[PDB]
């Protein structure tokens, strides 16, 4: 060694730890990257926003667009609407829901559209409610969207829909 | 089954050794085990019964030299490197110290391979 | 003081040698990130899109 | 314990049954101690010179393959030509 | 551009006897032809003055393509 | 067999993605698949490339999406049934021009038009062959001759080809300004072809130095520590001493 | 008495890993076998991740393997790392068999390892062709229609037994999802025929260079073995490296990114490299059951060898006659695979019917002659050096 | 095979109302009785009681 | 069990094509996982369960 | 079922959807299911 | 010596099914072992066969197992047994445990 002692002992446990530390950086980014695969994938991602112009929509009428298999309807309520479904009590519901809470802008109702018995495609504008009403079993889905006689269980479910000027994205 | 070397043969006709001493001379130093040191005897197989048993017919100081002689062929062998010119084996030193052993194992075991095979003619 | 404090400290204990290492892989990654970067953005002038986007985009 | 198994070569430790040895000394210095790398071009370049000069000859006639290689390609080529299938 | 590179380089002086060659045969084929016969050609004289040609030309007009 | 019935070699080139830290060039891209669209769309087929996978290659967002609007597909049954059409979305593929493989074949005279997607990468030669394939459309030398319908082309396995010489001067007006001729098209085409064939170019060869460096340098560790550990074995010393009876 | 020797799980792996005496002078040529486990760990670990994304079908596997590529995320080094790996595979083979045949690793007390080995590198050629064959490309899809079709060459059952293989009358859906199930099991019966070569081999311990005992000396693997092979592991990463991320389709022909057209035959039909030279010997005979059988006897005449070699010395260290016909051998193993690689011309018949000869002679003629000349030779002068 | 009468489900659900016609395949296995639930469900229509 | 009555220890809800919209009136694993099944649905809370 | 990955404090409602492999159960999971399915028993034999 | 006790993998075989010292009053709930062996070979022999017809998707897949139950030849016994194996795999751990 030509010198004193414990310095060749540092430079080699200085060698190793560099090992060691380079060894574990790329077998971090090893591991990672080849299980990020298991993640969703572009063709999966691509399919799964969907877009509706609510500029073609106007008061009182209703657009039936597709979002990842579930029909999901719009309905520009006008102002009566609003105030006779905020005028029910929630403990009254079959299902409680408030309706000033249930949709963001109160002239814009968007929801699932699925019957919540059976899974059937309910007609809207009709009903005893004035609202959805579903013909495959004979129930109807009043004017706010909730369940109020009939074999259904509970409300129509709500999409995490977001707004974007006159553009609305769900998902 | 085992070498098949047929130098008894070519020994009979002194044209063929005279012939070819030459070319046994140059194909012996082309093998190059004496730059190593070791005996040609060192490099025959011992994973039998007859040269097991041959190896404990050896006489002590031979078995130790034996030892020493593949203990420094292997520390050669691990770094790399030859013994100087002036070591390597004469020769006069590379004679063989284990064929006779095993010529007479072998002997005694061929002789056993005869009295299970014996019939009766009548 | 000299080389005694670093074994001391570093490599005296398995523990201490394994934070070590963690610590020192855990900021090597971003330093060599950061290396290649500079040197990926300094090997490709002038041909890729945000540099070339003002020859086509603006003039729509 | 478990079984006296067949007849083999190695055993372990201790038994490994190797011949009796007598009369040997064995020297070494600690890891520590030893300059790493020392020694190292020199010998590195010499066993690579004698080993270039030794076993080149074995290797190098290699030698006929290529040749051959070359002229089946320029045959097979020129073969396949106008003035080849005159 | 490139067209023209290669006509230069067609009569340029590095590729003269490849393009002898070719001129020899248009010659004879276009006489046999002209004859009747139609059972030779030279696609391959043809062959190697285009490689010529393209050799020349493509590597002094692809650094302008910019 | 016969260098008739096999095709000249090819011409070797330069190009910006050959180099061993260099990219792609996205303005030759972006002329690439103008030059493509408007030239080529109307009889081959890129039919693996979707409308999302140029923004920010080629293309931004709304550009993107504003191209993708006017092309118009089939969007699956609806109420009582039926097949309906829509306006192109940004995550459909490029429209191919033909239905099927039968309609191809009959409209171009018995000849196929292979799709373009992995063109670049299953031809023996690369973008070299393909740019010679363009730029080589030649007259006919002494004693051979072409059917009607087909035309000469060297670098064409056989020297006959049925495709009629795609890219002409001054075909297409190039959004920068560049002077369009059948040469400088033919490389940009060539270019955009091979960023189809393989889209992941820049990543592949962003990773793969920082991954050389580290390995190199792990690598150079271990020799070291290796030829340190292994010093108390090859530098050993061996005495005997004749063990005298 | 430490854990280490106590427990039996530890045990048993300190008596394999770490506590086990080695030759100490065996060179940087035994490495290799660390370097095939490693890759075959890789290629199970990267064949399971993919099979997640492969759906086995005529009109869905090309589109599935492009998916893979072009949207799956990090797939371009998911498929670049399988098939480069699979590439790497054959080569580590070659040199471990080339390593074991130089040295005359076969004889005995080894000659079961050498059986061992001998059918794990039958089981491997027969997984590449299936793992190759899924991806149903232009040569997949013709090679297989032609290979698949040897089996015609039995006597008796002769075209039943290819259809049966074929699962129909011709390559379609049935023959890729056999292909794809078989595939995914023959990996863990060459892992465990791997375990039984190692248990085997472990009960002898390893050669040495010099070729003589290797009992007088010995030291453990712990320290210093475990070391030295880390320095290959990182050089064989370094190599795969560069394939992966600079050049993924490197060992790939030109004609492997196209769909598999049933009507268009293409201009040459080969394998992928690795197997040319057993498709060279069997398009050497003109006849065909001979064809197969050479070919099958190619790979088989392995198990030949230790019945063969006449010598009383143990490898080609001290061999002069073996050094030379050995490299021949090579250069002849590396001739065949060229001219099965190009087209069945003119002078490429001659010239592989040749290479063909020497290699089935190589192993039949040339080994006892010069084992026993050597023999006779050295001998002799020993014999002459008294008087 | 044999010809379905509607080209997809969603004719079926246009045409009937809005219900869906099962298909027939596997539905004597995917019933809760089999034979003897098909074969009640055929014979027993029955005026409604009152209420 | 193989041969007299093959979907004998199968529910009769698994002889029908998996429909996204409706919804089965019990949904229940197999047998043999049943019990562990009925532990977690016992606990009100979520997670305790 | 495989909703219940979901009580995991931290990273819950995350190892959901990367299971699943996008957001609810689709190709992508019956892909992986037949994988997994496939290579389990062959550990199930070595812990036997 | 014996061949059984001197070959490597036949003493493997030896010691663990030939010569293994037991107890000698054993009753039959000893016997599931070998039955949860049995059953496992089985399943996993008859699987290998279920995967040769089978497509992973969630599109084509019903159509799959149904074409394997009564379009192939001997189907219906590869599924059946592949269940009922299944299910009585987990009768046999019941018991064993
Ligand atoms: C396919 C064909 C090959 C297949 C398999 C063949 C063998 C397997 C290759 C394994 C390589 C092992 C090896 O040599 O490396 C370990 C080797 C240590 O070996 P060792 O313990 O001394 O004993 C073995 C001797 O090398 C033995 O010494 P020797 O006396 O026998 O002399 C031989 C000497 C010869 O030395 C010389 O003649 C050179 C003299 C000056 C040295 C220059 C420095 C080289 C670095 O060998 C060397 O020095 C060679 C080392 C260079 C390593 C090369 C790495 C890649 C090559 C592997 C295969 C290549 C195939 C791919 C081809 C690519 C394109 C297709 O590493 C070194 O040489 C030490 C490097 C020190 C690094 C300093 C920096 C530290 C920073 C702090
Ligand atoms: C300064 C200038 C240049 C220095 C730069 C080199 C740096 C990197 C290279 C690494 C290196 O040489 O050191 C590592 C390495 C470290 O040494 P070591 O491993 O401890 O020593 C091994 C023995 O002691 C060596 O024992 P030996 O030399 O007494 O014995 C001769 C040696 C080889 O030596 C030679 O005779 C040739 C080397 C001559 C050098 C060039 C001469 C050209 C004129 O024998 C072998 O090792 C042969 C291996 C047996 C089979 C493996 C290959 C077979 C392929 C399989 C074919 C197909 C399979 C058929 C079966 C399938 C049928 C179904 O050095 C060598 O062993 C060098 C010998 C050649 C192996 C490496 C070749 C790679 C490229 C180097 C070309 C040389 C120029
Ligand atoms: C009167 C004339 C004619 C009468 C005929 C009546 C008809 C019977 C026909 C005979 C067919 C049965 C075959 C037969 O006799 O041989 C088998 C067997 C022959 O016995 P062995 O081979 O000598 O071995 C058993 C010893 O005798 C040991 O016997 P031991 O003296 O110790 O008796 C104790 C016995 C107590 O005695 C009794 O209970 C028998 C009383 C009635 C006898 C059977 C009539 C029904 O219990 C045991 O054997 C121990 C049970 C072992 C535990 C394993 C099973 C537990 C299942 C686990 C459930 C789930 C676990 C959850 C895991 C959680 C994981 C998350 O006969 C028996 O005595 C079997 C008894 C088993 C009781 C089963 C209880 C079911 C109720
Ligand atoms: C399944 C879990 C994997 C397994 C993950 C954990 C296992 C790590 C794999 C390598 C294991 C090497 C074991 C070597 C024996 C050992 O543990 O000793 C510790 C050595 C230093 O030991 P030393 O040389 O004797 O000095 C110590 C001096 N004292 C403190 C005692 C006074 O210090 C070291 O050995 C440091 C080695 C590098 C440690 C950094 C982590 C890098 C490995 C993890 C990332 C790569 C994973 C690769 C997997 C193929
Ligand atoms: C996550 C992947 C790696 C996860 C961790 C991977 C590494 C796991 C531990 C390494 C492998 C297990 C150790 C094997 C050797 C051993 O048994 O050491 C135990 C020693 C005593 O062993 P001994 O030297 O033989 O002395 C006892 C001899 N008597 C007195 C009985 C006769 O007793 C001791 O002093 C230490 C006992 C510790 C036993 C293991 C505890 C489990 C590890 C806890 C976590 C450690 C922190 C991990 C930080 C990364
Ligand atoms: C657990 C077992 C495997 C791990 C241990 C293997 C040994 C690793 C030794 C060091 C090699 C990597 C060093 C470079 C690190 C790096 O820089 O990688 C950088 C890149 C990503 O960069 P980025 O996205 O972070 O850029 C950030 C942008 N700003 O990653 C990769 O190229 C992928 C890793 C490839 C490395 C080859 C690994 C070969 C092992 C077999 C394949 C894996 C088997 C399956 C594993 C589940
Ligand atoms: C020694 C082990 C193995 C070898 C030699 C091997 C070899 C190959 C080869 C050569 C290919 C062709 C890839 C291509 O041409 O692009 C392939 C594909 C494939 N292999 Fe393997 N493989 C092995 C292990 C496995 C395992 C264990 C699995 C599954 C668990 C697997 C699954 C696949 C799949 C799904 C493909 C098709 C994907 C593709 O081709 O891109 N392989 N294999
Ligand atoms: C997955 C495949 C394989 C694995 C995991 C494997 C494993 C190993 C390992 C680690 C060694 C010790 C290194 C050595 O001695 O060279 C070895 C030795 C050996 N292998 Fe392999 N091997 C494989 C393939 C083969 C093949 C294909 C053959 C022969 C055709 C073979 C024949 C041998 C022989 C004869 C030895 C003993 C060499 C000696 O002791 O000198 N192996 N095997
Ligand atoms: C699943 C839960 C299991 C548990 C808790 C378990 C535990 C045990 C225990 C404690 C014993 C020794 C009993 C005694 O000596 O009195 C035993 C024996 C045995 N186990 Fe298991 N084991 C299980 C599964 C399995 C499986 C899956 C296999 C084979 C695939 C197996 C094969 C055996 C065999 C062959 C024996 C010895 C013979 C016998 O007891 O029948 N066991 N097991
Ligand atoms: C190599 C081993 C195995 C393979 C390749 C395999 C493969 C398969 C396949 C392809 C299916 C689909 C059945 C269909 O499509 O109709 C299936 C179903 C099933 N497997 Fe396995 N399996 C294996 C082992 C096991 C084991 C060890 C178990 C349980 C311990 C098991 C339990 C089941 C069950 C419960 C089903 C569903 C039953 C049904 O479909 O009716 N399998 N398996
Ligand atoms: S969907 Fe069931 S009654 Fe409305």
């Amino acid at each position: 060694t030509k010198s004193t002692g414990d310095r060749s002992r540092v430079i080699s446990y200085a060698m190793v730890g560099t090992m060691g530390a380079l060894t574990a950086a790329g077998a971090q980014a090893t591991v990672h990257d080849f299980l990020a695969s298991w993640s969703a994938s572009a063709d999966v991602l691509a399919m799964s926003k969907a877009e509706v112009d609510l500029s073609k929509i106007p008061e009182g009428k209703n657009l039936v667009v597709k979002w990842q298999g579930k029909p999901v309807f719009i309905r520009h309520r006008t102002p009566e609407e609003i105030q006779e479904a905020n005028s029910v009590d929630i403990s009254t519901l079959r299902d409680p829901q408030a309706d000033s809470d249930r949709v963001q802008k109160p002239e814009w109702l968007v929801m699932i559209g699925v019957c919540t018995h059976l899974g059937c495609v309910p007609i809207g504008e009709a009903g005893d409610y004035g609202g959805w009403f579903c013909p495959c079993h004979g129930s109807h889905y009043d004017i706010s969207g909730r369940i109020r006689r009939g074999p259904a269980p509970l409300n129509l479910a709500i999409p995490a829909y977001t707004f974007e000027g006159s553009k609305i994205i769900i998902g | 089954m085992k070498p098949v070397s047929l130098a008894k043969y070519i020994q009979k006709s002194p044209f063929l050794t005279k012939l070819l001493l030459p070319i046994s001379n140059a194909y012996v130093h082309l093998s190059g085990y004496r730059k190593y040191g070791l005996r040609y005897d060192d490099l025959m197989l011992e994973e039998n019964d007859d040269t097991q048993k041959a190896l404990s017919r050896l006489p002590k100081m031979e078995s130790y030299d034996r030892v020493y002689r593949i203990r420094r062929a292997m520390q050669l062998s691990i770094e790399n490197k030859i013994l100087p010119k002036s070591e390597w084996t004469k020769p006069e030193e590379d004679y063989h110290y284990l064929r006779p052993v095993l010529a007479e194992v072998i002997a005694e075991r061929k002789e056993r391979e005869a009295f299970d095979a014996l019939i009766v003619k009548k | 003081m000299a080389s005694s404090t670093i074994y001391n400290i570093f490599f005296r204990r398995n523990s201490s040698f394994y934070a070590t290492i963690f610590v020192s892989a855990f900021f090597a990654k971003i330093g060599f990130d950061v290396f290649t970067d500079s040197v990926w953005k300094r090997a490709n002038a002038g041909l890729t899109w945000d540099e070339v986007k003002p020859r086509f985009l603006n003039k729509d | 314990g478990g079984a006296a198994g067949g007849k083999t070569y190695l055993g372990w430790w201790g038994h490994l049954g190797g011949p009796k040895q007598k009369g040997i000394i064995t020297y070494s210095l600690s890891p520590f101690q030893q300059r790493p790398m020392a020694g190292f071009f020199k010998t590195s370049t010499q066993n690579m010179f004698r080993r270039v000069m030794t076993e080149g000859l074995y290797v190098a006639i290699f030698g006929i393959a290529y040749y051959i290689y070359c002229w089946g390609k320029e045959r097979n080529e020129f073969l396949n030509s106008k003035h080849g299938r005159h | 551009p490139l067209e023209k590179m290669t006509q230069e380089c067609m009569d340029a002086p590095d590729c003269k006897e490849v393009k002898h060659h070719f001129e020899e045969c248009t010659a004879r084929v276009t006489k046999k032809v002209e004859q009747g016969d139609k059972s030779e050609d030279c696609i391959e004289e043809f062959f190697h003055l285009y490689h010529c040609a393209r050799d020349c030309a493509d590597p002094k007009v692809f650094k302008v393509l910019v | 067999g016969t260098p008739k019935e096999e095709g000249l070699h090819f011409i070797q080139h330069d190009w910006p993605q050959s180099k061993v830290l260099s990219g792609f060039d996205h303005a030759s891209l972006r002329r690439g698949f103008q030059v493509y669209r408007e030239v080529c769309s109307a009889c081959h087929s890129l039919n693996l490339i979707a409308w999302r996978h140029l923004v920010g290659v080629t293309h931004t967002a709304d550009e993107a999406k504003q191209m993708a609007s006017e092309v118009e597909y089939e969007d699956g049954p609806d109420d009582e049934g039926n097949m309906f059409k829509r306006p192109g979305k940004l995550s459909d593929f490029l429209p191919p021009p033909y239905p099927n493989v039968e309609a191809a074949r009959a409209s171009n005279n018995g000849a196929a038009p292979p799709d373009l997607s992995c063109v670049v990468r299953g031809r023996h030669g690369g973008q070299d062959y393909i740019y010679s394939l363009l730029t080589g459309y030649t007259e006919p030398p002494a004693g051979v001759e072409v059917p009607d319908g087909m035309n000469f082309n060297p670098f064409f396995p056989g020297t006959q080809i049925a495709m009629a010489r795609p890219l002409f001067d001054d075909a297409v007006e190039f959004e920068d300004g560049t002077p369009a001729t059948t040469a400088q098209a033919a490389k940009d085409v060539v270019n955009f072809l091979h960023w189809a064939s393989e889209p992941e170019l820049d990543i592949r060869k962003k990773m793969g130095f920082q991954v050389i460096t580290v390995l190199t340098i792990l690598t150079a560790l271990s020799m070291w520590y290796k030829r340190f550990k292994w010093t108390p074995i090859k530098n050993r010393k061996i005495f005997y001493q004749r063990p005298i009876k | 008495m430490k854990i280490l020797k106590s427990n039996p799980f530890l045990a048993l792996a300190n008596n394999y890993m770490i506590d086990a005496p080695e030759p100490s002078n065996i060179s940087y040529f035994w490495n290799f076998g660390s370097l095939l486990a490693c890759v075959l760990v890789i290629q199970i670990v990267i064949g399971i991740l993919l099979a997640c994304f492969y759906i086995p079908n005529m009109d869905l596997a090309f589109l599935s393997v492009e998916r893979i590529v072009r949207d799956v995320n990090y797939g371009f080094l998911l498929r670049a790392f399988h098939a480069n790996g699979a590439s790497f595979f054959f080569i580590f083979l070659y040199l471990h068999i080339g390593r074991g045949l130089y040295y005359g690793s076969y004889k005995y007390p080894r000659t079961m390892t050498w059986n061992i080995g001998v059918i794990i590198f039958l089981l491997t050629i027969i997984t590449a062709f299936l793992g190759y064959c899924l991806p149903a490309n232009q040569m997949s899809f013709w090679g297989a229609t032609v290979i698949t079709n040897l089996l015609s060459a039995v006597p008796f059952i002769g075209d039943d037994l290819v259809h049966l293989l074929w699962g129909g009358f011709s390559v379609s859906n049935p023959t890729l999802n056999r292909f794809f199930s078989l595939h995914y099991l023959m990996p863990f019966v060459i892992a465990a025929l791997s375990v039984m070569h190692l248990i085997a081999l472990h009960t002898n311990g390893s050669s040495n260079p010099l070729g003589v005992t290797a009992n007088m000396d010995r030291i453990p693997m712990n320290p210093y073995y475990l070391i030295k092979d880390l320095i290959t592991i990182f050089i064989f990463l370094i190599g795969i490296n560069y394939m992966a991320f600079y050049n993924p389709y490197g060992f790939m022909e030109p004609d492997c990114a196209l769909p598999a057209d049933p009507l268009k035959t293409p201009m040459s039909i080969v394998p992928e490299w690795y197997l040319l030279p057993f498709y060279a010997i069997l398009r050497a005979i003109p006849n065909f059951q001979l064809g197969v059988i050479a070919m099958l006897l190619s790979i088989l005449v392995l198990l030949l060898l230790p019945l063969l070699d006449f010598s009383a010395i143990r490898g080609n260290s001290f061999n002069p006659f073996g050094k030379f016909f050995f490299w021949t051998f090579v250069a002849d193993f590396v001739i065949l695979a060229w001219i099965g690689g190009s087209h069945p011309e003119n002078v490429f018949i001659t010239i592989g019917a040749i290479a063909t000869i020497f290699y089935f002679s190589y192993f039949f003629i040339l080994i006892p002659v010069y084992t026993i000349l050597g023999n006779t030779l050295i001998d002799l002068n020993l014999s002459s050096i008294k008087r």
